[PDB]
């Protein structure tokens, strides 16, 4: 318990110096919004082969029939304008709600519960998850088990004993090159082989590797 | 068979709109901000067929390797390993994709190439593969672990609430129903893609629309503007260039739109298919029918132009 | 310099017969990085460093120790 | 596989279930103390 807190609070630590030190999927969402409204001003100032952009100035210099078939060009030329950022905009807003859709997800199979789900709430075996808000998005904190260290073993399906073959009921038979032992099979904790630990099924003679070995029986000696 | 990418595609809105006239670039310029606007849309597009490629495939960051003597308890792979005995070091079956799916460098268009070549996503998918039959879902969470074979296959079973007993009992007919149902898939595809092919097809339609589209008048004297500046004076010339290019803006327009729309479907394929492959190829799914129908044991990645094929 | 590919013609950039992870993408498996003096240097990108699994019809790795990490989403 | 007391675990009398059979469990770790 103390080794995983240490863990812990030391991984928390590394997120504060990663933050302090990218932002990009939200940044460059508004980055790509005012570029949008900038470019919307920006078609204000253009003719459309008009005379002038200012409505004020064609009818400074225009009577009104004239002046009319000039302004045609320029409502024509703005609201292709509009159309188009308005087409934009809903083109992206598709994108922001299949995210937000993506982020109540896992809100509802990171945050609230654990989820089994490969890869969907951070690499490794998932822990839990944190919240944390951010302007115009979300942030979560992913807290996974990874596996590290390991070692070389032999192993074998099955044990042979009375004739009878002996499968571990929940984790895995390994040798340490001499002796034989039961394990869980995530992280390595050996146990001596015995009857509650295994089931027996069949005969020694149908399963393809098999290795002859004794199976404890813990209740044998306290017949004495 | 799911679709991951399309052909990254750019065109410069000058280039199309007008020829080498400088008459029609100056009056370009009148409409403002449409050719940055269109080239922005499209280039971004472009850079997303890439993300899309490697949210894809490069899920791993050992390139893994199978062992010399393929001794795995029976069951054979032969079919979905690598040819090394070729160029293109791709499997039988991605071999057999590749040749069954069935340029245009002209009018300002111009087609960029993908970032990954065929041979490296083709390496890709040959260390998932090699990871996956040597380590089962471990290389997915950290390091790949060795494992005999039938023991990963023997889990596999508790998964799906089978007691292990049952597999070693039964192995060699296990591994002969596998090597058979194998079998039948390279019968199956030799012998469709319609899901690869339509997206080719419907990419080609867009951009012959936009060629043909070059040659009509928009209510113009021509549709040629060489013939219009040959034949009239500079104040009628301009409004008939005018048209062609209200008509020509018109087409890019409706492209580039309908562009980003088929752009957003085959983003949300291939974040589909980056899921089926976290969940179905590492791993093993609870997700009813998720990863095939029956209950799910395990699947193999295939390349194929555009796409990835799921072998569940 | 000047080295042609299949992403087009490059100019400035030193070609090389090493491989590393992808610095700027170019195209059709090329990239370009800032590297020694320090120059642009061109080269084909490597997918990951190779792993051989030990693997036998009777053997198996286990795990002795766990870290815990905390990962940003 | 007959039933037995490692196969199966109890709770309350037999009334307690809708639907229930009658029938014997073999108890086997008891002929292993024998």
């Amino acid at each position: 318990q103390k080794l995983i807190a240490n863990q812990f609070n030391s991984a928390i630590g590394k997120i504060q110096d990663s933050l302090s030190s990218a932002l990009g999927k939200l940044q460059d969402v508004v980055n790509q919004n005012a570029q949008a409204l900038n470019t919307l001003v920006k078609q204000l100032s253009s003719n459309f082969g008009a005379i002038s952009s200012v409505l004020n100035d064609i009818l400074s210099r225009l009577d009104p029939p004239e002046a009319e078939v000039q302004i045609d060009r320029l409502i024509t030329g703005r609201l292709q304008s509009l159309q188009t950022y308005v087409t934009q905009q809903l083109i992206r807003a598709a994108e922001i709600r299949a995210s937000a859709n993506l982020a109540a997800t896992k809100m509802s199979e990171c945050v609230l519960g654990q989820s089994k789900r490969v890869d969907f709430c951070g690499k490794g075996y998932h822990l839990m998850s944190f919240p944390q808000s951010a302007p115009h998005g979300v942030v979560f904190l992913h807290v996974t088990y990874v596996p590290a260290q390991e070692k070389n073993f032999t192993t074998a399906p099955a044990i042979c004993h009375d004739g009878k073959a002996h499968f571990p009921r929940e984790g895995v038979f390994v040798s340490n090159g001499t002796h034989w032992f039961v394990t869980q099979r995530n992280f390595y904790e050996p146990q001596i082989i015995t009857t509650d630990n295994t089931f027996v099924s069949g005969n020694c003679d149908v399963v393809i590797g098999i290795v002859n070995n004794t199976v404890y029986d813990p209740l044998q000696p306290e017949l004495d | 068979i799911l679709p991951v990418s399309m052909t990254k595609t750019s065109v410069d809105c000058t280039m199309y709109i007008c020829g080498d006239s400088t008459e029609c670039s100056n009056l370009l310029l009148q409409y403002g901000s449409f050719c940055t606007q269109l080239n922005r849309a499209l280039t971004g597009i472009a850079v997303e067929q890439d993300k899309n490629t490697q949210e894809v495939f490069a899920q791993v960051k050992q390139i893994y390797k199978t062992p010399p003597i393929k001794d795995f308890g029976g069951f054979n792979f032969s079919q979905i390993l690598p040819d090394p005995s070729k160029p293109s070091k791709r499997s039988f079956i991605e071999d057999l994709l590749f040749n069954k799916v069935t340029a245009q460098k002209f009018n300002g268009l111009t087609v960029l190439p993908p970032l990954l070549t065929d041979e490296m996503i083709a390496q890709y998918t040959s260390a998932l593969l090699a990871g996956t039959i040597t380590s089962g879902w471990t290389f997915g969470a950290g390091a790949a672990l060795q494992i005999p074979f039938a023991m990963q296959m023997a889990y596999r079973f508790n998964g799906i609430g089978v007691t292990q007993n049952v597999l070693y009992e039964n192995q060699k007919l296990i591994a002969n129903q596998f090597n058979s149902a194998i079998g039948k898939i390279q019968d199956s595809l030799s012998s469709a893609l319609g899901k690869l092919q339509d997206v080719v097809n419907q990419n080609a339609q867009a951009l012959n629309t936009l060629v043909k589209q070059l040659s009509s008048n928009f209510g113009a004297i021509s549709s040629v503007l060489n013939d219009i500046l040959s034949r009239l004076d500079p104040p009628e010339a301009e409004v008939q260039i005018d048209r062609l290019i209200t008509g020509r803006l018109q087409s890019l327009q409706t492209y580039v739109t309908q562009q980003l729309i088929r752009a957003a479907e085959i983003r949300a394929s291939a974040n589909l298919a980056a899921t089926k492959m976290s969940e179905c190829v590492l791993g093993q799914s609870k997700r009813v029918d998720f990863c095939g129908k029956g209950y799910h044991l395990m699947s193999f990645p295939q390349s194929a132009p555009h796409g990835v094929v799921f072998l569940h | 310099n000047v080295f042609q590919t299949r992403a087009g013609c490059l100019i400035g950039a030193e070609h090389v017969n090493n491989s590393y992870e992808c610095d700027i993408p170019i195209g059709a498996g090329i990239c370009a990085s800032y590297q020694t003096s320090q120059s642009i240097i061109a080269y084909t990108m490597s997918l990951g460093a190779e792993n051989s699994v030990a693997y036998s019809n009777n053997s198996i790795a286990i795990p002795t120790n766990f870290t815990i990490s905390v990962t940003t989403e």
